[PDB]
């Protein structure tokens, strides 16, 4: 088995970049397949198009990983990820996040900042930006919520009388960790992909929609009216109009099989629809020196 | 040749007083003229649509002669 | 706000403070546009000073600078010889 | 024929009643040019002005009749307005629609013009959406008809047919002014308060120009312009026939979004009826020099009179040939709300 | 108080004569749209 792929350049790298390129050794690049453009992520994510995390989504999901550990003028070696081999991978990123839960490992779009994974390279026509690398469940929570604010901040732009539209921004805003919280780049349009993602979320939302187990509803009445939980605080003691009216009928058990049934087989769909983008299984990450054994799930 | 005016902050407008009083009323004698053209033609237009409502009516009272 | 330029020339003083007052001519109106002169001390439109002479064939190649983050273009007058004049008003 | 079922089961919020329309490409093109917008129903009164709710309208363009009469849009009008028993109509009644893709254009309707036109046409499952079921099997030629469009003088199309007893209790109703007056008075009393706060602040000045914005004139500017000549100052009341283009009230709503201005350009003397309420940025990276850039670019045009208004309750007003004049903005913000819910929301 | 100048081109400072900070202004064409613009208000005068 070879993982060993040598990419040459064309022209002479200069000297100003070898340095920062020797700064971002170990990290992770997308690639073609060599050539010199697509390896990388500038050929999609430009600066003339609108960021939309989705199409740059769909290349790097579709495309084999690589990892960048030698820069020399004129050639540069990679190495694929290929199932089956443990890699080693150095958190090499300024937004940066200790691998402390040592989970499951995910990349992601430069959704941090176009400065922060770009690199300028001026010996040929090609320019090189980064994906990013995060944990799991950063990596879906920044996930769902650039899927949620290119979906309201559209409609917040539908709004006459908009009066709000810094609400979404700082309320959405940055992204949740313990340690700071890390501000990220927002597009204002969503894109064609992107709406693509949200027709087949919303497909699969009206699709389960049709089917609600009956007797959840008298759960969660019934625990409005016990003591309002800290989890119950998103209702502030109140039984919404549409749960009251979805209750004219009363508590069965045959219909609430075949909806289980329905509910998990969709759910399961969304799993797969949501498990996008390759991911990384992690053994022991080491943390005195900042590098993960990590193989392809 | 043809001298310009030096762009600064304390060049004069030709002072103008008295030339701004009856302007406003000779604007609103103007704009009086202008809504209630537009007004008229307006109204022109709704007699015009309120009429084809009695001609309507008229066809529907003409079901009762249609069998006399 | 004021500003410190320099000059560059091969030629006298007295070519100095007349091509001088040719280059800062917009500039004397706009500050004459926006302030006018109240007091009797703003209309000293500055001054110039000889800071001294050099080889006016290999003059003035560019060079770059760095600090640790940036750099500015920034021009090298190369075999200097230092001599300082006073305060001529440029008017 | 669908933005009708759409909007026919959307809207049941806040609306009890929806009518259905088409609108031709003829009639909208002097509202927004180069087909740029693709809405929100907000009907205000005749005689019980107030405030109202507002409901939002689904709609399509490129999608062309089936009468080849004429080739044009989908949209539809909602009616919620009428108290109780919805069988009293009010005449000479403004229905105010915002038609957009991203609130450029508005759509004025009269309820005489929609219901005339609307009389001279006339193991468990899933449910069915009930209202669709008879609109296929319609599909005639009578259900639609050419009604002469009151503010345009021009024909809007209607689609009404036989639905249920929503629509079968709109064709038997009827019921026994100042719809259209009170928003252009309402505009001629805002223009002459701030030609006012101009001719108090050219009083308590030296009624001369301070020229905050640089231009260089030519000596001959006291001859190809006369003496005193203000004639454009003068009707500049009348000219000003639009107000929510015009740039005076978007200052207004624009105080929800600090250093912005709006600019409203009415030309020399009748060149005709050139713009209303463009924008002078401060927030990107273009900056306050391209801000300079684009304002003396706007103090030399020598053939358009422009006024300008501030966010933060200030007017002025820019005379061709870079002179200024101050004023104050300051209004009672009764007008102030009334303007905002009538754009949208507080 | 003002000053009078012939000419200059393309400033960076704001208030200094250019080509840019001259008004356009045609005085024929503007004399002539004043005086039809005036009949057409003589006109708007005899009207209700």
């Amino acid at each position: 088995m070879d993982l060993k792929v040598v990419v040459s350049l064309s022209s002479r790298l200069y000297t100003d970049e070898i340095a920062k390129m020797q700064q971002r050794i170990g990290c992770i690049l997308p690639l073609a397949s060599q050539n010199v453009q697509g390896l990388g992520l500038g050929q999609v994510y430009s600066l003339e198009t609108v960021p939309d995390y989705v199409s740059m989504y769909n290349y790097l999901s579709d495309c084999t990983l690589a990892v960048l550990d030698e820069v020399s003028v004129d050639s540069l070696i990679l190495t694929k990820i290929v199932p089956g081999q443990t890699y080693a991978i150095k958190n090499k990123y300024q937004p940066f996040f200790q691998w402390h839960g040592t989970g499951s490992l995910s990349v992601m779009p430069p959704v941090f900042g176009r400065e922060h994974a770009t690199v300028k390279l001026e010996s040929n026509d090609v320019d090189i930006v980064f994906p990013m690398v995060l944990p799991t469940p950063i990596a879906e929570e920044v996930l769902q919520k650039i899927l949620l604010f290119n979906v309201y901040s559209r409609v917040v732009m539908q709004a006459p009388g908009n009066a709000d539209m810094l609400d979404v921004h700082m309320h959405l805003g940055s992204v949740s960790y313990l340690g700071h919280h890390y501000e990220l780049a927002l597009p204002e349009v969503p894109g064609p992909l992107g709406l693509a993602l949200l027709d087949n979320l919303s497909l699969y939302f009206c699709i389960m929609v049709t089917l609600l187990p009956r007797a959840s509803m008298r759960l969660v009445r019934g625990l409005i009216r016990h003591e309002h939980h800290d989890l119950l605080n998103l209702f502030q003691e109140m039984v919404p109009d549409e749960i009251a009216r979805i209750d004219l009928d009363d508590l069965s058990v045959a219909d609430d099989l075949s909806r289980m049934r329905v509910m998990m087989t969709y759910l399961q769909s969304l799993a797969s629809l949501f498990n996008l983008g390759p991911r990384l299984a992690t053994a022991a990450y080491s943390q005195e020196t900042l590098t993960a054994t990590c193989w392809l799930r | 040749p043809e001298l310009m005016w030096a762009p600064s902050l304390r060049n004069s407008l030709r002072v103008s007083p008295e030339a701004l009083e009856l302007a406003e009323r000779e604007a609103e004698r103007a704009r009086s003229e202008r809504w209630d053209r537009c007004a008229q033609v307006l109204k022109n237009r709704l007699l015009r649509v309120e009429l084809d409502g009695i001609m309507r009516d008229h066809l529907a009272r003409a079901e009762e002669i249609r069998q006399d | 706000g004021p500003r410190f330029t320099f000059f560059q020339s091969s030629r006298g003083h007295c070519q100095i403070m007349n091509i001088l007052r040719i280059y800062y001519s917009p500039s004397i109106m706009h500050r004459y546009a926006v302030v006018q002169p109240l007091h009797i001390e703003e209309l000293t439109f500055g001054a110039v000073a000889c800071l001294g002479t050099f080889s006016a064939t290999d003059g003035w190649r560019r060079s770059a600078f760095n600090y640790r983050g940036s750099s500015l273009p920034v021009v090298e007058i190369d075999s200097f010889y230092s001599n300082v004049s006073d305060w001529e008003v440029i008017l | 024929m669908d933005v009708h079922i759409d909007n026919q089961v959307l809207s049941g919020l806040g609306t009890p009643l929806l009518v259905h329309l088409f609108v031709p490409d003829t009639v909208m093109a002097e509202l927004c040019p180069n087909r740029v917008p693709n809405a929100w129903c907000q009907t205000l009164f005749s005689d019980r002005t107030g405030l109202t709710r507002v409901c939002r309208v689904f709609a399509a363009r490129g999608m062309l009749p089936g009468r080849p009469s004429h080739r044009g849009t989908f949209t539809s009008v909602p009616v919620y307005c009428d108290e109780g028993l919805p069988e009293l109509y009010n005449p000479f009644h403004v229905a105010a629609l915002r038609f957009y893709d991203e609130l450029v254009g508005e759509l004025q309707i009269y309820y005489l013009s929609l219901f005339e036109g609307a009389k001279r046409a006339l193991l468990s499952r899933v449910p069915v959406s009930f209202s669709k079921t008879r609109r296929a099997i319609r599909e005639s030629r009578a259900l639609v008809r050419g009604i002469a469009h009151i503010f345009s003088p021009h024909a809007l199309y209607v689609v009404t047919y036989p639905e249920l007893s929503a629509q079968g209790r709109l064709h038997r109703m009827t019921a026994v002014l100042g719809a259209p007056e009170r928003e252009f008075r309402f505009l001629i009393s805002v223009a002459l308060r701030i030609s006012a706060s101009f001719r108090e602040k050219l009083a308590m000045q030296a009624w001369t120009a301070q020229q905050e914005i640089p231009v260089v004139i030519p000596t001959s500017y006291s001859r190809i312009y006369k003496n005193s000549d203000l004639i454009r100052e003068a009707f500049f009341t009348v000219q000003t026939r639009v107000s929510w283009e015009s740039c005076w009230v978007k200052a207004t709503i624009s105080n929800a979004p600090d250093a912005c201005l709006w600019i409203d350009s009415h030309p020399l003397y009748e060149e005709g009826a050139s713009a209303w309420g463009k924008v002078i940025d401060s927030r990107p990276p273009g900056g306050l020099v391209g801000a300079a850039s684009q304002l003396v670019a706007l103090g030399t045009d020598g053939h358009c009179v422009h006024l300008a208004t501030t966010s933060d309750g200030q007017a002025f007003l820019v005379l061709p040939g870079g002179f200024v004049i101050k004023g104050q903005l300051a209004l009672t913000p009764e007008e102030r709300g009334y303007i905002l819910a009538r754009h949208g929301i507080r | 108080d003002p000053a009078r100048l012939p000419r200059d081109t393309g400033p960076e400072l704001m208030w200094a004569p250019s080509l840019r900070n001259s008004l356009r202004v045609s005085p024929e064409a503007l004399e002539l749209a004043e005086r039809e613009a005036e009949r057409a208000r003589s006109e708007r005068w005899d009207r209700c």
